[PDB]
């Protein structure tokens, strides 16, 4: 698999320090790993830094200079962006791209991202909540139940039922930022409501930020 | 951002759509453009590079041209799969950056109107007895993805402790969004339901729950 693995991201206090890293899979070595992109939630692409070779030099946004340093190493074909004096508005997810020159330049191939959080507000798990399947609301052969993903921060959290064994129904829902500042979800599945008295409903939620992981069963009434 | 595209564009299936791009000299002039295409919440993909090359899988009906300080994204028989924000870039040698239009999201039209589903879930037992109280609104498969919540505490109603998520389009194609009250014990335990209100299209579904004590 043709793929750019991103690390070194999270939650750091104003003022702090994160190393970013993009290591190259299924690709040899051709200078092109080279490019750093971000993100702020709702806003566009904007590039941040990137590095030339053979001869090592290291271009920069105005936004970031003297505070990022962007470095590889050649021989383990691993980018990296040294994050120093990390302020609020650098809060985005970070993206490195392949960049390459044939008549012009062009980032072919993109890492997943990794979400750099600036805030002084420390991690906290999700409180987690059953959705009881209704007496009433069962439509008929059908019953909704879920689980509520309460008051965590930062994202993102995982939801999986029955430890990955059920995938059919399920819709988790995309999180509402509370003014709060923390983040809630609900998962729901609907499933057969003659299942309900035998079969058994855990929604598996991981809060990788706060390491927290927290397995709440799901029964009527 | 530095180059200027037009926020939004829109066609029904199967037509055809274009998305212009504007620079300077130091930019677009000089510098070869490409065209990203960003599905919500994934990583951007490479459609278009030196100004009209396909990256290898594109297909044909993705086009690029540039002419002086302005490049063109055509993109023809429309599909609801081609529904992403598309972003132009290049390298200014004013500033020594890549630069990158603010985007443009292409909107398919003419897609079947449907009406939204709503379950309401009341206060869980387990967060009642942490002194808290939170209906859940749970509001999927509409179209358009545009739907306003109005929730009632018993007839009248409550704006207060509202929490909405901008609507999302589900992997159906259609659009999911969430709202949340957040109430007292004392309040949920005072009335004889509570009710969320969905609007769609001039038409309102409404679902209510009441304390089961
Ligand atoms: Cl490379």
């Amino acid at each position: 698999e043709v793929q750019l693995l991103e690390s070194g991201g999270g939650l750091v206090q104003p003022g702090g320090s994160l190393r970013l890293s993009c290591a190259a899979s299924g690709f040899t070595f051709r200078y092109e790993v080279a490019a750093w992109v971000r993100q702020a939630p709702g806003k566009g692409l904007e590039w941040v830094s990137a590095i030339s070779g053979p001869i090592p030099k290291g271009y920069y946004a105005d936004s970031v200079k003297g505070r990022f340093t962007i470095s590889r190493d050649n021989s383990k074909n691993t980018l990296y962006l040294q994050m120093n004096s990390l302020r609020a508005e650098d809060t985005a997810v970070y993206y490195c791209a392949r960049l390459r020159a044939d008549l012009g330049l062009y980032m072919d191939l993109w890492g997943r991202g990794t979400l750099v959080t600036v805030s002084s507000a420390s991690t906290k798990g999700p409180s987690v909540f059953p959705l009881a399947p209704s007496s009433k609301s069962t439509s008929g052969g059908t019953a909704a139940l879920g689980c509520l993903v309460k008051d965590y921060f930062p994202e993102p959290v995982t939801v999986s039922w029955n430890s990955g064994a059920l995938t059919s129904g399920v819709h988790t829902f995309p999180a509402v930022l509370q003014s709060s500042g923390l983040y809630s979800l609900s998962s729901v599945v609907t499933v057969p409501s003659s299942s309900l008295g035998t079969q058994t409903y855990i929604c598996n939620v991981n809060h990788k930020p706060s390491n927290t992981k927290v397995d709440k069963r799901v029964e009527p009434k | 951002s530095v180059l200027t595209q037009p926020p939004s564009v829109s066609a029904a299936p199967g037509q055809k759509v274009t998305i212009s791009c504007s620079g300077s000299s130091s930019n677009i002039g000089n510098h070869y453009v490409s065209w990203y295409q960003q599905l919500p919440g994934t990583a951007p993909k490479l459609l278009i590079y030196d100004n009209s090359e396909r990256t290898a899988g594109v297909p044909d009906r993705f086009s690029g041209s540039k002419s002086g300080t302005s490049a063109t994204l055509g993109i023809t028989g429309l599909q609801t799969g081609d529904e992403a924000d598309y972003y132009c870039g290049t390298w200014d040698e004013l500033t020594s950056n890549l630069v990158f239009g603010g985007g443009t999201k292409l909107t398919v039209l003419g897609q079947p109107k449907a009406a939204p589903s709503v379950t309401l879930f009341p206060p869980s037992s387990e967060e009642l007895q942490a002194n808290k109280a939170t209906l859940v609104c749970l509001i999927s498969d509409f179209y358009p993805g545009a739907v306003t919540v109005a929730w009632k505490a018993d007839s009248s109603p409550v704006k207060a402790g509202v929490e909405t998520t901008t609507p999302s389009k589900q992997s159906n194609n259609k659009y999911a969004a969430s709202s949340y009250l957040s109430l007292t014990p004392e309040q949920w335990k005072s009335h004889r339901s509570y009710s969320c209100q969905v609007t769609h299209e001039g038409s309102t579904v409404e679902k209510t729950v009441a304390p089961t004590e």
